[PDB]
RNA sequence: UCCGCCGGCACCUUAUGAGAAAUCAAAGUUUUUGGGUUCCGGGGGGAGUAUGGUCGCAAGGCUGAAACUUAAAGGAAUUGAC
């Protein structure tokens, strides 16, 4: 990754699945990146969102729905969304 | 007394039998089912159904261009709701049969590249769901108790069979998307009538 | 019959990690398994694991963090002197930059990097990376 | 000329996207070879691996079609493999070149020992399988060269790999599977989660989301 | 046999799509319209197209067809669907629920809803 | 329940109730003693207060038993 | 190449099954492998019911039925068209036809 | 009749797996190669033959070669022709 001097030696840093932590390769066309919008006190979209990345492996297993639900149930309690 | 937005929607969903599931429950839908009665029919927890509707609405509003959202149904009962849902939310509705190669064949006329996909029933809409997994297209689907969860990112636990259930679900979802945009006033009421979403037989 | 409790413990973790599970139960438990886990935990390959006392052998629940590629035992437990550690690493590890071979030495259970620092040999228990 | 029909084609045609890594990050499929010619076009170099005639038995005779294996790569971490079958040798080669570009992948490179100079070998042990053919790649010290057969060696050279040890099992004489197996392990170089990738991911907007307004407006 | 080929069928549908108003139910009148609004190289081909188009006109009178898209006809169908009764089919009051359903609402703390009533 | 929707260390009390006695997180017998003179729920001996069977001993309707 | 998961018969968790004799040719065939058909029909053909009924000597009488259980070997079942050769996909369908 | 637990003969769907494929919920957890242990194979023939030993009333069983010969034999699947 980083040379002895410090310069980066990687073309890019692949994303990691938010549920399984697996790397997402350039040909993983079943992987999807999802955005969940943030609301205000009134309940109107404020232009802010939280991003989630899912690999094709977990989505093919059918566990994406459960994984997304658990991740959102935790994230919303941290950013004040409810 | 005054009913909150969640209570009013749950009351509306009860009248439409949105909570009545199939006699069989998929192992990945058990987390949404509440209890099974002696009749063998599973009862969907409407409390969780409303929460998933809110989560789906948050994803929809995050789409800058509504035209990138495609909502479609295969069964006739949902062909009316999808058209009305796209009318108010600005999405792109495709009612009828999905043409294979829509999302993969770049040289045919019907080629499209949606950012989000909405479906009424994964079991009947298997073709678009299967084809959406070749283009990094996230999918939202209304899933019944016996609905497969493969390649489904957000599954809304609801009865996607009855004509009333399908119409109410899209009516509520359309209202939530507009409310989160500030286009319409908050609350459980909407100037649009739900009957516009119900299936109109010949 | 159960021959190597360590193999069952590591095999269960490896299968669970590939399936994407967050927790996995190891039964039976042993002080060799616990010390093996501690080595993995110190290098940030597993999260927090909890030992349950059942008055017979106990049980362990291990929290997974998705960083573990593979973990397995080496059977039989061959003797490995300090001079022969280099050969084993060239065989079992992906590269010369990460991955640890767990050895049981007279100074205790430790990874091969620690064994070189203490200049102590022993026997191979397993590996992970 | 080129009239893009996909979202990436317009962005690449417009110039919003200027690197393949920005596409690889979001794992977006590439269907138009003009995109590859616009980003790493001048640095690419195609080479025909083999012409394989295949025959189909017919009432009048045997239908002979020609199958061409083409490998492309800039020699700096990008390589592609394309195979097309056609009734003419020239037509097969031209189509194979197009297919090779569409399958270009990023190849991760590392250091055998000390991180001195540019990366020269694979970062870890990687194996690829196609049919019965399995190709293994082990990191090798600088100057060791590419210790591999002709078919893997050609692919590795186009991928920018300078030194690596290789071993093979299975029917390597099946060139189609031998080259594909070599290409299979190269794409796995970015799939292995090393400790340096343990850092939490920092997501960024996809090109479609970033340039929604440009894509929304029809192109005329 | 007397099966019309794609040339006859395809041409007939196109004529009806953009000249439905001009077309009539009479073959003799229709074949004169084709000469005015189309270039048919041969007389025999023109007669076949006129006859099949006249057959399609009879089909349209009784109901819609598959391969012909009449824009004016489509608009009529849209208006009928948009019509809905003033009374909603979903009754918020007098909601029939089962014992399990009532317990499901109790877990949510919504056992005080007006409409919900046991069967 | 899916593996990731359940906690192995703190399973629901109802879930452990229906699990096999030997497969619970901690082994627990399903038997118990009762008064009537303590009688084992799965007694293998004739007490006629209880009649041994393949499982729990068949108790007599007349007398009333209190679990302990 | 293995053509069927069941091996052409219906035997699980047992070693030997006594054979039966084909109703057509008498060939020995294991009972679990033989094609079995239970034919129930009137003892009088439909072409003669009217004549027999008119000649009945009783005011009320129900014509008895003829029950015959037929057990065929594979060769006779195919030749007699009791069963037909099906495509690879259709071989797995075990439900009786319409 | 309904719910569940243990054990057994099986079946159905599915790939995140495996395989040359047929196919397999094991024939999976294998070049990211190691839970324990027994038997057993090394191109096709000659050949389960010759010989020696051993068992059997016999029929034969068990054990078991070489000379020499040969560039294929064979497995799965595809298109034709029949
Ligand atoms: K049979
Ligand atoms: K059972
Ligand atoms: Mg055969
Ligand atoms: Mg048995
Ligand atoms: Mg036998
Ligand atoms: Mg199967
Ligand atoms: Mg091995
Ligand atoms: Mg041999
Ligand atoms: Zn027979």
């Amino acid at each position: 990754m980083q040379n002895d001097e410090g310069q980066n030696m990687d073309l890019y840093i692949p994303r990691k699945c938010s549920a399984t932590n697996r790397l997402i390769t350039s040909k993983d066309h079943a992987s999807v990146q999802l955005n969940v919008g943030h609301l205000d006190e009134s309940g109107v979209y404020t232009g802010q969102f939280t991003t989630y990345a899912l690999c094709g492996f977990i989505r093919a297993q059918g566990d994406a729905d459960s994984a997304m639900d658990r991740l959102w149930q935790k994230k919303k309690a941290e950013v004040g969304q409810q | 007394r005054t009913l909150s937005t969640k209570e009013a929607d749950i009351q509306m969903m009860l009248a439409a039998e949105v909570h009545l599931g199939t006699k069989n429950c998929d192992f990945q839908m058990e987390r949404y089912a509440f209890k099974r009665r002696n009749d063998g029919i599973y009862i969907i927890n409407l409390g969780k159904t409303w929460e998933k509707l809110q989560m789906a609405a948050r994803v929809i509003v995050a789409i800058e261009n509504p035209q990138d959202i495609i909502v479609q149904s295969a069964r006739p009962y949902g062909q009316r709701a999808v058209l009305k849902f796209a009318q108010y939310t600005g999405a792109h509705a495709i009612a009828g049969r999905h043409t294979p190669g829509t999302f993969t064949n770049q040289l045919q006329t019907s080629y499209s590249e949606p950012r989000l996909l909405i479906l009424t029933d994964p079991r009947t809409d298997h073709q678009p769901i299967k084809e959406a997994a070749l283009g990094n297209i996230p999918t939202i689907a209304f899933c019944d108790t016996d609905s497969p969860m493969r390649y489904v990112d957000i599954g809304i636990p609801a009865n996607n069979k009855g004509k009333h259930s399908i119409g109410v679900l899209f009516w509520i979802l359309a209202r939530m998307v507009l409310q989160m945009r500030g286009a319409i006033n908050q609350g459980p009421k909407w100037d649009v009538m739900v009957d516009l979403f119900f299936y109109r037989e010949p | 019959v159960r021959v190597s409790v360590l193999n069952d413990a590591l095999k269960s973790m490896y299968n669970a990690e590939k399936a994407g599970k967050a927790q996995v139960e190891l039964r039976p438990s042993s002080k060799v398994i616990i010390k093996f886990l501690i080595v993995m935990q110190k290098h940030g390959y597993i999260g927090d694991f909890q030992y349950v006392d059942d008055h017979r052998v106990g049980k362990i629940v291990v929290e997974l963090n998705g960083r573990l590629n593979k973990c397995g035992v080496i059977s039989p437990r061959f003797d490995v002197g300090v001079a022969t550690i280099e050969g084993w690493t060239a065989r079992l590890l992906p590269s010369r930059q990460f991955g640890y071979i767990v050895l049981t030495t007279s100074a205790g259970i430790m990874d091969h990097e620690e064994a070189r620092r203490k200049n102590v040999g022993g026997k191979v228990l397993g590996f992970f990376y | 000329k080129w009239v893009p029909v996909t979202k990436l084609g317009r962005l690449v045609k417009d110039g919003k996207i200027r690197s393949l890594e920005q596409i690889y990050l979001h794992s977006l499929p590439i269907k138009e070879f003009q995109i590859i010619d616009t980003l790493i076009g001048p640095s690419l170099k195609d080479e025909v691996m083999k012409i394989m005639p295949v025959q189909k038995q017919t009432r009048a005779g045997q239908r002979t079609r020609f199958k061409a294996f083409v490998v492309v790569g800039d020699g700096n971490g990008h390589v592609g493999l394309g195979v097309k079958c056609s009734k003419e040798v020239a037509t097969a080669i031209r189509g194979g070149i197009i297919l090779a570009k569409l399958s270009v992948i990023p190849v991760r490179r590392g250091y055998w020992g000390n991180k001195i100079g540019k990366p020269h070998t694979v970062p870890c042990k990687v194996t690829g399988k196609c049919g019965s053919v399995t190709v293994r790649m082990v990191p090798a010290p600088r100057g060791a060269g590419i210790v591999a057969a002709r078919v893997p060696k050609k692919v590795l050279q186009f991928a920018g790999i300078e030194d690596v040890f290789t071993s093979s099992r299975g029917s390597t004489k099946t060139l189609g599977n031998f080259v594909k197996a070599t290409f299979d392990c190269l794409m796995k170089t970015y799939g292995f989660l090393t400790p340096d990738f343990w850092k939490e991911t920092r997501f960024t907007k996809s090109p479609f989301q970033e340039y929604f307004d440009i894509l929304a407006k029809p192109a005329n | 046999g007397r099966v019309r080929t794609k040339t006859v069928k395809k041409s007939s549908r196109q004529v009806i799509e953009r000249y439905y108003s001009k077309m009539t139910l009479d073959f003799h009148t229709n074949k004169k319209i084709l000469e005015e609004v189309a270039i048919i190289p041969s007389k025999r081909l023109r007669n076949k197209i006129a006859g099949f188009s006249t057959h399609l006109m009879k089909r349209i009178q009784k109901g819609p067809v598959r391969g012909i898209s009449l824009k004016l006809q489509e608009e009529e169908r849209e208006r009928r669907m948009d019509f809905v009764p003033e009374e909603s089919a979903i009754k918020t009051d007098l909601i029939e629920v089962d014992k399990e359903t009532l317990d499901m609402l109790s877990a949510l703390g919504m056992s005080d809803l007006p409409g919900v009533v046991k069967q | 329940v899916l593996p990731n929707d359940v906690d192995l260390l703190n399973p629901p009390a109802e879930h452990e109730k229906k699990k096999h006695k030997l497969k619970r997180l901690v082994q627990s017998p399903n038997s118990f003693f009762m008064d009537v003179t303590t009688v084992f729920s799965h007694s293998q001996t004739v007490v006629v207060l209880c009649q041994p069977t393949g499982g729990r001993a068949r108790l007599i309707e007349g007398c009333s038993f209190r679990r302990k | 190449t293995f053509k069927r998961r069941n091996g052409g018969r219906n035997k699980h968790g047992r070693g030997h099954v006594k054979f039966i004799r084909c109703s057509n040719c008498g060939k020995c065939c294991p009972k679990d492998k033989a094609i079995k058909r239970f034919l129930v029909r009137n003892i009088v053909e439909q072409a003669a019911v009217r004549d027999v009924q008119e000649a009945c000597a009783f005011e009320l009488y129900t014509l008895p039925k003829l029950y015959l259980k037929m057990q065929y070997c594979v060769s006779c079942a195919i030749h007699s068209k009791v069963v037909r050769v099906r495509s690879r996909t259709d071989r797995r369908v075990r439900e009786p036809p319409q």
